[PDB]
Parts: structure tokens; sequence; C-alpha cells
């Protein structure tokens, strides 16, 4: 079936971006057993979360996916409440206290509003991270 | 062993004491590793980062051991 995974993702970039989320499901809905394996390369818009603690704003994808939970970089707690995430590193915790800031004044430049959100993760001989800004 | 005058006792006690010996340092080993247990679930809950911690430990007490 790597053939209609290749017709998939072809229909994918043929598909109008419009119902990008609805017809991804149904996409999903034909062969469920391919499903988390076309939310890795079809792009799709953002999902608001709602930091309950400090409120404000946080975005969601696969990498503040933390099991099944979103790690809100305002208060770095889980939503659902899984107190057994991956959390990040305190010093990477503090990096990305940070760069949440800084891209909140960036954010805030062009954007003039708009929700954002850096999420960051290691890597043996660096890091990395995810920014979203969904204006 | 200063104390004990080991150089001249029977195999008796000599072996006695040479268990005893080997008793602590099996308290030693155990425990250690229970110590060792303890700290890795201790590293684990902190979820801090992944640096090459040396568990390669060559104490005071092995220098007399062999």
């Amino acid at each position: 079936s790597d053939q209609q995974l290749d017709c998939a993702l072809d229909l994918m970039r043929r598909l109008p971006p419009q119902q990008i989320e609805k017809n991804l499901s149904d996409l999903i809905d034909l062969v469920p057993s391919l499903c988390e394996d076309l939310l890795s390369s079809v792009d799709q818009p953002l999902k608001i979360a709602r930091d309950k603690v400090v409120g404000k704003d946080y975005l969601l994808c696969d990498y503040n996916r933390d099991g099944d939970s979103y790690r809100s970089p305002w208060s770095n707690k889980y939503d659902p409440p899984l107190e057994d995430g991956a959390m990040p590193s305190a010093r990477l915790r503090k990096l990305e206290v940070e760069a949440n800031n800084a891209f909140d004044q960036y954010r805030d430049l062009y954007f003039e509003g708009g929700v954002s959100s850096v999420y960051l993760w290691d890597l043996d001989h660096g890091f990395a991270g995810v920014i979203l800004i969904k204006k | 062993l200063g104390t004990r005058k080991l150089m001249h006792v029977a195999y008796e006690e000599f072996e006695k004491v040479m268990v005893a010996c080997f008793e602590v340092f099996q308290t030693w080993d155990d425990e250690y590793e229970k110590l060792q247990v303890l700290l890795r679930d201790i590293v684990k809950r902190k979820r801090e980062e992944n640096l090459k911690m040396v568990w390669r430990i060559n104490p005071a007490h092995r220098k007399l051991q062999a």
C-alpha cells in the first residue's frame, strides 16, 4: 500500500487549502491504519490551546505533543493532566522561556497581534526547537 | 588490621576474620548497588540532561580486597 500512500500525498498536494483539516480527517477515514503516517508530512493549520494558570495562549503540534498532552511553555505543564511527560532540560527551560519572550517580540513587531510558541528539545551536540506562529 | 595481630593467629580465627571482611565488602557492594539504583531513579525523576557521569568508581577498599 505504498503506492496508495504516494497517491494520497499527491491528493493532499492538490487538495483545496480551505478544508485541510476536514479532508485530512476524511483521507484518514479511508485507511486509518495509515493515519499517523500522514500526520507527519501533511501540512494543516494549528490548534490554539489555553494555559489556564497563566492566561496566555500556546499552539499545538507534535513537538509539544508530549504523550497525548501539550507542554504549555508559559507554564511548563501538560494538558491533558499527564504528570509523566518529558520535561525539557531546566537549562533549556530557561532558554525556552526567553525564546518565547523573544518571539513574542518578533510576533508583535511583524504581526501586530497573533499567537506564538517556541518549544525546544535536545541533540547530542546541540538542541532543536520549533517555532509556531498563527495570525 | 593493626590491632588484630593477624600474622600470628591460626587459620580458624583468621578464617572467621576473613569471612567477616568479605561480609563488610558484600554489604558495601549490594547496598551500594541499591544506592546506585536510587540515584538512577533520582536522575530519571529530575529529567535534566545526558551527561557523561562516571560510575567507574575505584574506591579505597578494593586496594586491600585484591
